[PDB]
RNA sequence: CGACUCUUAGCGGUGGAUCACUCGGCUCGUGCGUCGAUGAAGAACGCAGCUAGCUGCGAGAAUUAAUGUGAAUUGCAGGUUGAUCAUCGACACUUCGAACGCACUUGCGGCCCCGGGUUCCUCCCGGGGCUACGCCUGUCUGAGCGUCGCU
RNA sequence: CGCGGACGCUACGCCGCGACGAGUAGGAGGGCCGCUGCGGUGAGCCUUGAAGCCUAGGGCGCGGGCCCGGGUGGAGCCGCCGCAGGUGCAGAUCUUGGUGGUAGUAGCAAAUAUUCAAACGAGAACUUUGAAGGCCGAAGUGGAGAAGGGUUCCAUGUGAACAGCAGUUGAACAUGGGUCAGUCGGUCCUGAGAGAUGGGCGAGCGCCGUUCCGAAGGGACGGGCGAUGGCCUCCGUUGCC
RNA sequence: GAAAGACUAAUCGAACCAUCUAGUAGCUGGUUCCCUCCAAAGUUUCCCUCAGGAUAGCUGGCGCUCUCCG
RNA sequence: GACCCGUCUUGAAACACGGACCAAGGAGUCUAACACGUGCGCGAGUCGGGGGCUACGAAAGCCGCCGUGGCGCAAUGAAGGUGAAGGCCGGCGGCGCGCCGCCGGCCGAGGUGGGAUCCCGAGGCCUUCCAGUCCGCCGAGGGCGCACCACCGGCCCGUCUCGCCCGCCGCGCCGGGGAGGUGGAGCACGAGCGCACGUGUUAGGACCCGAAAGAUGGUGAACUAUGCCUGGGCA
RNA sequence: CGCGACCUCAGAUCAGACGUGGCGACCCGCUGAAUUUAAGCAUAUUAGUCAGCGGAGGAAAAGAAACUAACCAGGAUUCCCUCAGUAACGGCGAGUGAACAGGGAAGAGCCCAGCGCCGAAUCCCCGCCCCGCGGCGGGGCGCGGGAAAUGUGGCGUACGGAAGACCCACUCCCCGGCGCCGGGGGGCCCAAGUCCUUCUGAUCGAGGCCCAGCCCGUGGACGGUGUGAGGCCGGUAGCGGCCCCCGGCGCGCCGGGCCCGGGUCUUCCCGGAGUCGGGUUGCUUGGGAAUGCAGCCCAAAGCGGGUGGUAAACUCCAUCUAAGGCUAAAUACCGGCACGAGACCGAUAGUCAACAAGUACCGUAAGGGAAAGUUGAAAAGAACUUUGAAGAGAGAGUUCAAGAGGGCGUGAAACCGUUAAGAGGUAAACGGGUGGGGUCCGCGCAGUCCGCCCGGAGGAUUCAACCCGGCGGCGCGGUCCGGCCGUGCCGGCGGGGCGGAUCUCCCGCUCCCGUCGGCGGGGGACCGCCCCCCGGCCGGCGA
């Protein structure tokens, strides 16, 4: 507030008696007669720089840039390496951009889409849920931030038919659209590759929304996919190629350390 | 998870509306769960608390498998106070010992006109949603 | 062999820092947007069986009626045809205050009307009702060779 | 014929060769140094004992600092990749608290003065009674009041607090008690002066002003009418003229 | 104010209380973790300028075109 | 061996100042703008910040006949206003072969000096002595020559000097054209826009503490200063 | 000197009505400064700002043109982006600083006076009765009384209007007392383990329930309970249920009210006055030979008047009607009652204040204004004995714990007390270097291990090789048959979608003497890219 620190009257008792040239308190018989009232340092008074709210809060960020984090984080949900390695638990699941038929949008009892994730061999990730369920540490407990828990695997439909009150109990599904995508539940903290369950209706809308090379997106304006900057990211089936060992000088590979120095009198 | 924008999810604003609760829902607060020999008839899973009712208790020091009846209900401490669930001071003197309300399990009822108009109807509304 | 003085450790004192908690505050946002001459805001004095304080109320004074709930309130004594806790739509609301009979000592009165010592006849006590300034439409009563003319 | 050949290379890595190194104000870079908090993640640890303190215990790092064992303690905490900040103290005659040296010292010295015996008592250089010896010496260290204070006045108990030593004592504490009017005073009149209405100014809350630019008499008086009733005799009580 | 610049709630060569207010300062004091690398000036012109700032100077940082003729 | 630490100072152990002692708190922050470095996307274009449509979520996603608008692509003059190569060739006009001028065929966006890389490639790189393919190499000299820097020319607008021809619904104080020096923040085959981070200068209380004063609106004559009313006292 | 009447004007404790003071976050009207900046300072700026004064509301104000622009022209006010830090002002220094157009939110418009016509065609109050009456109203009656010709009502207002003709058309409209058909506030109500062995002072913790993975899961948010809970209680979820109350709006009638409109032609009428404007003085604004406002004197006009951003005359065009009025939404909100949330602070912080805070306490006053959180799960808050005049002790006793004792969690340093050790004449303290003495660790006190061969003794369920069964890898097979794909392609009798500033018979309108012709709502073909089934080349199959 503007009003802290301030609602004192005080004046300084000037040079002589003894003191520092502070504003003092205008008199009175108690306590706090002559403490001192404003400044930073003093008991009670001001902080540095009061706070004021229009600091400048939100920042925004170009849209062909949203949508470049979108489609590098797209990529990246479909190799088993950067999936396995951001935490989750899929040693067994047998296709991994995984698409299943569209009669799950008629499940209404989570009792049956347990017995889904059972078929489907993802509960292994819900029961690191159920065994990763702790308090916060710090000032956080009076703050309405109590339990904590860790981010489980995604599902993506199409059209809501149902599945919404069949899913939203169990900790750590979140549910998307396609239509109304979003980053910040793909991208969890800044990183990459969270698991996720496509529908088909769903996975095949991608290419209509995004579009190939050499065809636009027809439900955008006006928009293609970026493009790469060098194919052959591996230079290891392009180094020991014919083409390229032929044309070297030798390799130096001996080492020549440093002598000693004898006389030679 | 909860979804009426009118009720307060927060830690405060849940302690105050029960450390300065008024005695008609201290009432309601302080209730105990019956029995699996009246769950099987009446169909029903919990009651309010009278003076004059009987109790096993559970949990505890003193628990066992012994039927004791209430003394007197003491709801400004959330509490109550059992027949013969007592102590020895220094001199000698008995005082009760307290036990909250949760960890009691009833035995039998003190059964009213103002009791059993409820009993019914913790079922009626309760059979509704097995209609489903 | 001591005493004093300095040094470090163990124990004990003075002191109330640190850690952990929180019925409090700060900021933003939604919906509403309501006082008083039928006596407001504010202040003063009173009220509990044992009571000082804040808090709750107004000579019906830590609350009455009604409805809703349906067995306690509690520091100690007491004594279901509805206790106690809520809501509040019917009753009541002491003295100052825009303050209103004239004053600020709570002091001096007046006009009606009932009860009593009495026997409207004056005074005598008690009880109730009225007696502020400013202005509006009306009714009543009046002034004016400056009106203005008739009778 | 035989089925045999170390280490390495987190490429922001590893290895080798040369010359050099001072440094205030000031500039830059690296910080696996550190505090409080949020998104992620460690199938983390925790009443078979977490934070925090203590330590003649054992060690590492150039250093900032961290880690371990041994004691107390009793319920929540940390590491890593990233994000944000009210984020690191010896001083400012710094602010708020708290304790020492100086110190058992300065000091308890204005107005002439105290002794002896007894009683209650755990206890008496001061308390009460008596016995002396002295002072104020009628413009008093005496008897009563106004201004001000507000329960101090009175009694019975208390002794941990206060009465700058003590205390059986107290203007201290705790329970209770107390202030009686036709004649004493307030009330009632005016004084120097304050202050409304009519009226004047003034953007305006309001201001000058007090007989001055005002239709300022609400009352008695004597007589006549209509009224009423009081034992309507004698009259009251009202209205008009 | 029978006058001295006296007194006006311990305040007078213009009282006290709150607000604009955290008033201005070329002027005094203080300014919070480690290591590594480089390293100075107190001279110039103009200023109601001489306790001060502008300017050139000295210094550090990031790079660049070539060499591996000047 | 060795004076006590902080601080202004040419010069501190100083007979210069602040400092008795311990714990907690304590001082370059926050917006707007601009300049330059640096990281990211799109690219002669870029940007939806304001507006709409469909618990976390007050978020995210879309709209192109919602791209209006901002900066940029084109400068100069006080302004009215103007607004960025030309070479060669045909028959050709007068005159004095040349200019200029009405018409046709081809051509064409500069020049010299340095210039990293690139190309041609005289000559040879053995293993019993002479032919000969490829692969690059090596390589004297010789060629195209990016980026840039210096210089010469040319074009555009403003302004002065010398002087000639052409145009026309309006025939004039009309309009247009050339050569030569001078002024310009300009062209000469683009380089910007929006976001995030860093330092630096500034405007705002602006690294924190500090004055002597200045103004509006209000409270006091219970002490003291003087006039009044009413009473009281001086062997 | 009379009775009389209109006018001007008083009094009343006359009848019935009204306003006055408070809150002051946002608002409208006036009044209005100085610190400060310019390196001084006086015009400027600070500022139409704080303070001061008077008025309201749930929102206030503004407002249907005496308007902008010179276009092929828009068309009430407010509000956001933009123009714009721009045209301009200014010791032309420091610095201040608008609007129009364009895209958007919201969208709503109107009445009187005058001019004239209808026989005051007009209200309010008193009286009696009937209905309804917790917002005092309607219909019937009043030889019952009052105001208005110094003008009450109807039609009617600048988009033109009226009137009288002649033609064309008319069948709903508004409330008020009700009956009756299906947004709002309060109340009470709605799932599932205290299952096994065990730790503990007490479990919510550790483990277990498979061949339906303990149970419900449209309910795993949170809170209480002797640490930590989806399943112990309350609670959350759900177009879940029930019980009350007040409405919004729909339909039946029963009542009263009001008889109204077009088009085409003839004749009439038509507007606001000490104001506009002019001179002047003063404040002001970006407004500059003077934008607005205010004061003094002068003071108008009807083919008229003001404006048309440089003063002045003569001219032409354009656009508007001053001096009188009303009006919802779009917008604002540190106060107020009632509510949710938070990359915030966590008792020297955050409001001054977590608690008997604007309280105690100082000052005559105006005014100034603090310090202060925490036993334990439950007071089970220490019976009794004993010394002492008592305070305070010594044993005992409660709890897991007095190493938690009525200002009681944790218990830091300065500082003091006592114990143990080691010392002591140049104030103590430090640095470099050893030496001695102590505390401690070595869980030291007969000190390596791993490979490989020779030798010594032992024992297995024991090797090499073949035989079947299963998996996996390379395949240059110099080229096994199949596959999909191509930021690869050629031609096609293909079967199709998006675009286009490429081209031109139909629908329509306007124009033309059913015909032309500009303008378009449409076809249909021509291209380019993309998709799609059949056909061919090369190709990878190490995203
Ligand atoms: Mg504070
Ligand atoms: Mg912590
Ligand atoms: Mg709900
Ligand atoms: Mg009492
Ligand atoms: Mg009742
Ligand atoms: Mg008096
Ligand atoms: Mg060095
Ligand atoms: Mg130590
Ligand atoms: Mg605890
Ligand atoms: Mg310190
Ligand atoms: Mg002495
Ligand atoms: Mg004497
Ligand atoms: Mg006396
Ligand atoms: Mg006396
Ligand atoms: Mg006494
Ligand atoms: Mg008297
Ligand atoms: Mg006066
Ligand atoms: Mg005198
Ligand atoms: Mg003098
Ligand atoms: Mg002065
Ligand atoms: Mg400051
Ligand atoms: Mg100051
Ligand atoms: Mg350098
Ligand atoms: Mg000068
Ligand atoms: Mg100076
Ligand atoms: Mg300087
Ligand atoms: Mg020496
Ligand atoms: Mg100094
Ligand atoms: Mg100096
Ligand atoms: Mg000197
Ligand atoms: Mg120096
Ligand atoms: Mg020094
Ligand atoms: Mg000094
Ligand atoms: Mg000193
Ligand atoms: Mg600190
Ligand atoms: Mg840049
Ligand atoms: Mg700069
Ligand atoms: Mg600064
Ligand atoms: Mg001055
Ligand atoms: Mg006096
Ligand atoms: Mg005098
Ligand atoms: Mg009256
Ligand atoms: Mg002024
Ligand atoms: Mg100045
Ligand atoms: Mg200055
Ligand atoms: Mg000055
Ligand atoms: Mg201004
Ligand atoms: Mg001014
Ligand atoms: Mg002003
Ligand atoms: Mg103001
Ligand atoms: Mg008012
Ligand atoms: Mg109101
Ligand atoms: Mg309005
Ligand atoms: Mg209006
Ligand atoms: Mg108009
Ligand atoms: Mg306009
Ligand atoms: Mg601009
Ligand atoms: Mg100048
Ligand atoms: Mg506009
Ligand atoms: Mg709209
Ligand atoms: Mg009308
Ligand atoms: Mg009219
Ligand atoms: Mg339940
Ligand atoms: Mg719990
Ligand atoms: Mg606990
Ligand atoms: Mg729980
Ligand atoms: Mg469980
Ligand atoms: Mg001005
Ligand atoms: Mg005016
Ligand atoms: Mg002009
Ligand atoms: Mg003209
Ligand atoms: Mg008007
Ligand atoms: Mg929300
Ligand atoms: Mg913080
Ligand atoms: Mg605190
Ligand atoms: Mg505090
Ligand atoms: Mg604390
Ligand atoms: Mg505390
Ligand atoms: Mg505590
Ligand atoms: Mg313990
Ligand atoms: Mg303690
Ligand atoms: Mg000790
Ligand atoms: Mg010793």
């Amino acid at each position: 507030s503007e009003l802290a620190g301030h609602q004192t009257s005080a004046e300084s008792w000037g040079t002589g008696r003894a003191v520092a040239r502070i504003p003092r308190v205008r008199g009175g018989g108690t306590h706090r007669s002559g403490q001192g009232a404003f400044g930073n340092m003093c008991r009670g008074g001001r902080m540095f720089a009061p706070t004021k709210t229009w600091r400048r809060w939100h920042r925004r960020v170009n849209t062909t840039q949203k949508r470049y984090a979108i489609c590098s984080a797209l990529a990246a949900s479909a190799l088993p390496a950067l999936v396995m390695s951001k935490g989750h638990r899929i040693e067994e699941v047998p296709e991994l951009p995984l698409v299943v038929e569209d009669k799950v949008e008629g499940y209404k009892k989570t009792k049956e889409a347990v017995l889904l994730l059972k078929k489907l061999k993802a509960w292994n990730d819900i029961k690191k849920v159920y065994a990763s369920q702790r308090m916060r540490a710090g000032k956080g407990k009076m703050r309405n931030r109590r339990r904590i828990q860790r981010r489980g695997p995604c599902v993506i439909y199409n059209e809501d038919n149902g599945i919404v009150k069949a899913f939203r109990n169990i900790p750590g599904i979140t549910l998307l659209n396609v239509t109304k995508l979003n980053i910040l539940k793909l991208a969890p903290g800044g990183h990459v590759g969270r698991f996720c369950i496509w529908t088909e209706s769903a996975f095949r809308k991608l290419d209509d929304l995004y579009g190939t090379w050499r065809k636009a997106a027809s439900l955008k304006s006006n928009y293609n996919l970026p493009m790469h900057k060098m194919l052959n990211t591996d230079l290891s089936r392009i180094l020991k190629s014919p083409e390229i060992q032929r044309a070297l000088r030798a390799p130096r590979k001996k080492i020549h350390r440093r002598v000693l120095k004898k006389n030679p009198l | 998870m909860k979804f009426n924008p009118f009720v307060t999810s927060d830690r405060s604003k849940n302690r105050k509306r029960h450390f300065n609760a008024p005695s008609h829902i201290r009432r309601k607060i302080m209730s105990s769960p019956l029995s699996k020999e009246l769950r099987q008839k009446y169909n029903v899973r919990s009651m309010p608390i009278r003076k004059d009712d009987e109790v096993q208790v559970v949990r505890g020091h003193y628990k066992g498998q012994q039927i004791g009846k209430v003394v007197q209900v003491y709801r400004k401490k959330y509490v109550i106070y059992i027949e013969r669930v007592q102590r020895e001071k220094a001199n000698g003197t008995t005082v009760h010992v307290g036990i909250h309300p949760s960890k009691v399990v009833i035995t039998r009822l003190k059964l009213d006109k103002d009791r059993k108009k409820i009993l019914e109807r913790k079922a009626k509304s309760r059979q509704v949603g097995k209609e489903k």
